[PDB]
RNA sequence: CUUGGAUUUACUGAAGACUAACUACUGCGAAAGCAUUUACCAAGGACGUUUUCAUUAAUCAAGAACGAAAGUUAGGGGAUCGAAGAUGAUCAGAUACCGUCGUAGUCUUAACCAUAAACUAUGCCGACUAGGGAUCGGUUGUUGUUCUUUUAUUGACGCAAUCGGCACCUUACGAGAAAUCAAAGUCUUUGGGUUCUGGGGGGAGUAUGGUCGCAAGGCUGAAACUUAAAGGAAUUGACGGAAG
């Protein structure tokens, strides 16, 4: 029935990436970016764009022939933040908003089990 | 002055004044 | 627990030490256990276990080299080899 | 008496050479003629011929070692590394 | 004069503790100090869900859940809100809110 | 309370205390007489027993060492001396 | 300037008998051009899916089973196992504060010599009656509980070759033994295997390969 | 032969080519690392003393260990006179004039 | 940095670190510190004891062991962060904060160094003085509970007593300049034993001699001269690029 891909969205505060791959993973259909999507530079975490990007893939992967996707959702991941940014919440949306079958919702953010050190230093970032 | 600098310029004097004492024996 | 059974044996059995006393307790019948250190020379450990095999008697290959199987017999000189010839008032002959 | 206070076996070399260099060689030249324990008779026997080559006077065995000592840490390792690769392949 | 008799901190009992880095400013700062929060919240908007439903292919089909623990430095927690000053005998409260 | 009986205090609380705690030391141990069920010897034991007390000729074990008193093994009865 | 999408075969994934469901789904390579097979292609090709969809019960939601395919039968590419994990969001949910984690790895070689890593998972359990704030095994029964856990996945796990193992997982059977023997430790719950992983595999028998999908 | 030999086994004076009778890790203190197999090839790929890495034919072999004598270098010479004698036994290579003074 | 395809996706692999989540007003250790599995080595507090010796004890100039981080020497490693340095911004200027690299260093082995807000800014040993509820370890008596088996010499849990701990809550006996303190109480109603330290602020932990260190530096350690306050805790107000 439903032919399903896997729509891996990275999303974070600088830029948000919705990127279509076969079950694999080996074989990429679309990838969109909202720096596709705005000029200017801060814009590209914007909802709106991830949005407009996620619509733009729905519409390739429909001409290529798939008609559902399993979604991926991670953040940064390592020893960066663990909450994804926020363009991944509004192309979930607009990606259940386009006429595509939304198969199952996974957070795979990359944990590390303790590992190297972030950088900044050890009174950190001071603004 | 932040006495932590106030003792960093006395260690650099210090080490200084040691040198100029060697170079008479 | 050999170190153990081993030096009550001392304390309270009968035993000799050496080389040349073992086979000589060997030709007698007298040893009930013979005991080799672990770098021991394998010809002489050989010829001492073909003794063992010869007379009917039993051999325990200690872990140890003869430094340490000296101090575990409580002296201060190397035993490359030593024979039980009666066990006192300890079961090391039913424990190994 | 105490005959030195630090230069040791580099005595030898009085005042040359400079401080750095004759501590570097103490460190190996007490190694290299120290006394070391047989590991074939189990007597202090053993004392280096050459460079890689150690005698035991007791039982006249020669065994090949480091330069300055009869084992090295390399060495050591690897009998330990091939021990344990030789019993995971025979099991 | 001192302002707070576990010197701001937790740890009577030992001498020294890991550190953990800041979520916003990646500061080194001893756990038992920091200001830690566990948050549960759903992986889809809410104003989404019945969009979600309806584009799903399952049917009673149940919601991942986002499980993350929360580490704060003291500036960087009060600069967010997360915890408040308060006044003297209210600082002497350790029972969470309601 | 400003009046007190240190004299005489509660029995059951003078029970209740710790051994050195009391007006006066006692131990709060005992000797113990063990009888197991397969013969009618019988063997004193202490109620702590550190060592693994055994029983005459009859060869058996009466108790096994704990943190605190050792327990009668299987088939074991005493009787407090 | 070419449609890449054009030059697509989409074949099909097809998964063991072991499995209630083997229509998993579609795939795309580059044809079999006389420069480029699609034979060698395909082959290796991992795909990661939810014992869920494999079992027709969400009771599995959680267990998501790694196929890799080892032979292509014209549109058709079959595939074995190659390891299992849960999802996040489920971990995630299991670890809560105020009661004692303890896990247990250990590496296993199959029946017909699959080298496994499996891991197992496993947490103390409030009693009905419990009025203590917190649930804490002591550190020697958690060495207890640990070693039983090694145990019997090492008895239970390298008694069975691998088809017959990865039929053993989805009912979950050693977790529940792993459940049974250890009440007289301490009470556990939510005991899993949480992961298996495919270390290294003997050497490729189609005879026994195509016993799994008969 | 190195194709005998599992990951890791440290071995010395090792064949470049099958038969040649040792060409490689042939100093004291230095020895050749194998890093993996080819099987279907029949290469061993190792680790040479300098950190090169090399495909030799698994037909080719080496003897187990280091090579004795390691650690030379550590002690320094201190005389001309011990460079002297070094090189009395080798080849006349030494002293070295500086091409400047010429 | 990127059409030489950067970023992003999947598989395999190579490195060094680190030990998340469990993780707490919880544990151990003389302190510094100590957090993956397992095995071995020796060590330890507490508890239990109708076991043993019999004053063997307390505190301690001199003299010794250990001692975060940074730093030093020589090998080995050098993933990641990253003093210095290079560089882009902001800026009046920023050789700063912020961004990109990145040398030492970060790790380990064998040796040095001996300092921290090394803090509980509270010496150690001993005795006594007021109420409460928790928690960790040991031991002692005990169930409408869960688990083996439904039943024992099961395990977990529940209910009362104790010894030791890490702490906490209320009050103000009593203390204090107050902040506050179950010790900082039992101190003009001044005396249980004992070690160390301070004598207005600076100059100054400086100079000098000695001594330890490879060095960086550590320990010991003045005087001239200068000066009317410096400082502690709390009150009222004012102010804040602090909150409501
Ligand atoms: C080049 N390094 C300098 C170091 O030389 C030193 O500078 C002193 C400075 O402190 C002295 O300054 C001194 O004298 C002045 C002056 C008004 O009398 C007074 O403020 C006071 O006595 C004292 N600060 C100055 N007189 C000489 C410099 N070499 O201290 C400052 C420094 C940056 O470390
Ligand atoms: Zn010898
Ligand atoms: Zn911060």
């Amino acid at each position: 029935s439903q032919v399903f891909g896997v729509a891996r969205i990275f999303a974070s505060f600088n830029d948000t990436f919705v990127h279509v791959t076969d079950l694999s993973g080996k074989e990429t259909i679309a990838r969109v970016t909202g720096g596709m999507k705005v000029k200017a530079d801060r814009d590209e975490s914007s909802p709106y764009a991830a949005m407009l990007a996620a619509q733009d893939v729905a519409a390739k992967c429909k001409e290529v022939g798939i008609t559902a996707v399993h979604i991926k959702l991670r953040a940064t991941g390592g020893t960066k933040t663990k909450t994804p940014g926020p363009g991944g919440q509004s192309a979930l949306r607009a990606l259940a908003r386009s006429g595509l079958r939304i198969g199952r919702i996974e957070d795979v953010t990359p944990v590390p089990s303790x590992s190297t050190r972030r950088k900044g230093g050890r009174r950190g970032r001071r603004l | 002055m932040r006495d932590k600098w106030r003792k960093k310029r006395v260690r650099r004097l210090k080490r200084k004044r040691r040198k100029v004492r060697a170079r008479s024996k | 627990n050999i170190n153990s059974k081993l030096a009550l044996t001392i304390k309270s059995g009968k035993y000799t030490l050496g080389y040349k006393s073992v086979v000589k307790s060997l030709r007698t019948g007298k040893a009930k256990l013979v005991i080799i250190a672990a770098n021991t020379p394998v010809l002489r450990k050989s010829e001492l276990e073909y003794y063992a095999m010869l007379s009917k008697t039993p051999v325990y290959y200690f872990q140890g080299g003869n430094n340490e199987l000296g101090t575990v017999c409580g002296k201060l000189f190397r035993v490359g080899t030593l024979s039980i010839l009666d066990a006192g008032d300890s079961d090391i002959l039913s424990s190994i | 008496t105490k005959r030195t206070k630090k230069v040791g076996i580099t005595g030898k070399f009085g005042v040359r050479y400079g401080s750095s260099l004759r501590r570097q060689t103490k460190k190996l030249e007490v190694q290299q003629h120290a006394k070391y324990d047989c590991s074939f008779c189990g007597k202090r026997t053993v004392q280096r011929g050459a460079t890689g080559i150690w005698n035991c006077k007791s039982c006249k065995k020669t065994v090949a070692g480091g330069a300055y000592t009869v084992s090295t840490a390399a060495a050591a390792t690897v009998r330990s590394t091939i021990r344990r690769l030789r019993e995971l392949a025979e099991a | 004069p001192k302002k707070r008799a576990s010197n701001g901190r937790n740890k009577k009992g030992r001498g020294h503790v890991k550190p953990v880095r800041c979520l916003n400013c990646a500061r080194c700062v001893p756990k038992d100090k920091a200001i830690k929060r566990v948050t549960i919240r759903n992986m889809v908007e809410a104003a989404a869900v019945r969009d979600l439903s309806e584009a799903s292919v399952y049917a009673e089909y149940a919601l991942p859940k986002l499980y993350n623990k929360l580490h704060y430095c003291v500036s960087c927690a009060i600069h967010a809100r997360i915890v408040r000053v308060r006044s003297r005998t209210d600082r002497k409260i350790r029972t969470p809110p309601q | 309370v400003l009046v007190q009986d240190l004299l005489h205090p509660s029995p059951a609380t003078e029970a209740k205390q710790h051994k050195l705690k009391t007006l006066v030391q006692q131990p709060r141990s005992f000797f113990m007489d063990v009888k197991c069920q397969g013969c009618l010897n019988i063997t004193t034991v202490f109620s702590h027993a550190q060592t693994a007390v055994t029983c005459d000729s009859c060869s058996t074990v009466l108790c096994t060492p704990t943190g605190g008193k050792a327990k009668l093994t299987e088939g074991c009865s005493f009787r407090r001396k | 300037v070419v449609d890449p999408f054009t030059r697509k075969d989409w074949f099909d994934i097809k998964a063991p008998t072991t499995f209630e469901n083997r229509n998993v789904g579609k795939t795309l390579i580059n044809r079999s051009t006389g420069l480029k097979n699609a034979a060698d292609g395909l082959k290796g090709r991992v795909f990661e899916v939810c014992l869920a969809d494999l079992q027709g019960s969400e009771d599995h939601s959680y267990r998501k089973i790694k196929l890799r395919v080892d032979e292509v039968q014209g549109k058709n590419l079959l595939t074995n196992f190659h390891g299992l994990d849960f999802t996040s969001d489920k971990l995630r949910s299991l670890v809560r504060k105020w009661q004692s984690l303890v896990e247990a790895n250990v590496t296993v070689k199959t029946s017909d010599d699959y080298v496994l890593r499996v891991f197992a998972i496993a947490f103390t359990k409030r009693q009905p009656n419990q009025i203590k704030k917190t649930t804490y095994a002591q550190s020697s029964k958690l060495r207890e509980v640990r070693k039983k856990m090694i145990e019997i996945m090492q008895r239970e796990v390298s008694n069975c070759t691998l088809a017959q193992l990865t039929s053993k997982l989805i009912p979950e059977v050693i977790g529940r033994e792993i459940e049974k023997s250890t009440q007289t430790i301490f009470p556990l719950q939510n005991v899993h295997i949480r992961k298996v992983k495919l270390l290294k595999q003997p050497k490729f028998d189609l005879g026994s390969l195509l016993a799994l999908h008969g | 032969p190195l194709g005998a030999c599992p990951e890791g086994t440290i071995v010395s004076n090792v064949e470049e080519k099958v038969g040649d009778r040792g060409a490689l890790g042939r100093t004291s203190g230095n020895y050749v690392i194998i890093i993996g197999h080819n099987p279907d090839e029949n290469k061993t790929r190792v680790k040479l003393p300098s950190g090169a890495k090399k495909i030799i034919s698994s037909d080719a072999r080496g003897v187990i260990g280091v090579v004795a004598g390691g650690g030379r270098i550590d002690k320094p010479l201190l005389k001309a006179g011990r460079a002297f004698h070094k090189y009395k036994v080798k080849r006349n290579s030494w002293p070295k004039t500086r091409g400047v003074a010429m």
